């Protein structure tokens, strides 16, 4: 009840878990140290995929034993967000994500400092407190940024 | 006989020879084991690149048609509204 | 004695061969990876291209998603001075 | 001289070219008995990506030597095709396709017969013996079935 994930890049990471949670619960552990978003990530073991649901337990994984996690190119969920110059940007998000945590994913493509930023969505301003489910954002939702 | 105690030393070294020559082969099947370990998870990955094309080319191809309706949705109000004042 | 000597020279001949066994199998082994392993560049490359592909597709639906809008406002513009005359 | 290709999950094609023919040449020889479009093809050799202008020579592939070979997921050109009322479908063409082409390339995908099959695009319907270049059609281009 000691175990570590690895990338196809050698970078490795403890994870403090037990032999009980279910494979969910591992990903779940995983965003929580990474941040790296559940459904983006996959698991796997003895050279085959893991399921969310199935506990560790019954993959035979014991203590620090050598996981293997792999990075999607999607993650289930997306929004849009179109630039001062017209540019429209998808961004990879999820329903409870903060205005910060959208404000941080914009600052990594186009760059822009998170203070800069002041997201307009269908008519009203958006502010960092709230996060995606507040406004009420759906999938495929096209945000706005103008001028602060 | 001179010969024979030649024989048995002359084997007893080839002997040493092919034990060292496991041991090095059993040190790198030991590097192998650890590195082959990386191949199915290369597939694995294969695999899910493949399918998050699919869901994108999909997304595309709603994009497609949404754009089709809005394009002739357009053309009508606008017939309509030439026949009007 | 000279009789055990001989007793020796075989005892090891019996060694050698069963040492021998224990190399062309992990020599096999070993070939078996090596054949494995020259194919993990070409994972590489096709993860590589897949992800690249990937990335074309949603620029080519990051265009429409930009299109749409456009013929979205475009039609709300129509639908503005026809709800006039 | 001779080289055997192979993609990752089976199937070895064996053919014969010279030291200075270049990638995008042996690619063309893929297609020439594949069909594979060059742009859908890449190749490598020693774990590397050929590239199209340099040749064999610059990559030291001799006699009995072996190209892997990757199939892309896409081309750099498609088509749509909307059966005019149902759903939309994606084609990977090249400008040089013929419109038959473009029937079984469609055939493969919804089950149609190319004989019962008429393309329009934008207005005028395509003929057989002529290409989606010869009617001016370019990726993104939507075609219309009937």
């Amino acid at each position: 009840m000691q175990i570590f994930v690895k990338t196809l890049t050698g970078k490795t990471i403890t994870l403090e878990v037990e032999p009980s949670d279910t494979i969910e619960n591992v990903k779940a552990k995983i965003q929580d140290k990474e941040g790296i978003p559940p459904d983006q990530q996959r698991l796997i073991f003895a050279g085959k995929q893991l399921e969310d649901g199935r506990t560790l337990s019954d993959y035979n994984i014991q203590k620090e034993s050598t996981l293997h996690l792999v990075l999607r190119l999607r993650g289930g969920m997306q929004i849009f967000v179109k630039t001062l110059t017209g540019k429209t940007i998808t961004l990879e998000v999820e329903p409870s994500d903060t205005i910060e945590n959208v404000k941080a994913k914009i600052q990594d493509k186009e760059g822009i400092p998170p203070d800069q930023q002041r997201l307009i969505f269908a008519g009203k301003q958006l502010e960092d407190g709230r996060t995606l489910s507040d406004y009420n954002i759906q999938k495929e939702s096209t945000l706005h940024l103008v001028l602060r | 006989l001179e010969d024979l105690r030649q024989q048995l030393q002359q084997a007893e070294e080839a002997l040493v020879a092919k034990q060292e020559l496991i041991d090095k082969l059993k040190e790198e099947a030991e590097q192998h084991k650890i590195v082959m370990e990386t191949v199915p998870v290369l597939k694995a990955q294969a695999d899910i690149y493949k399918a998050d094309f699919q869901a994108e080319r999909h997304a595309r191809e709603k994009l497609v048609e949404k754009k089709e309706y809005l394009q002739e949705q357009l053309e009508q109000l606008q017939r309509e509204f030439n026949k009007l004042k």
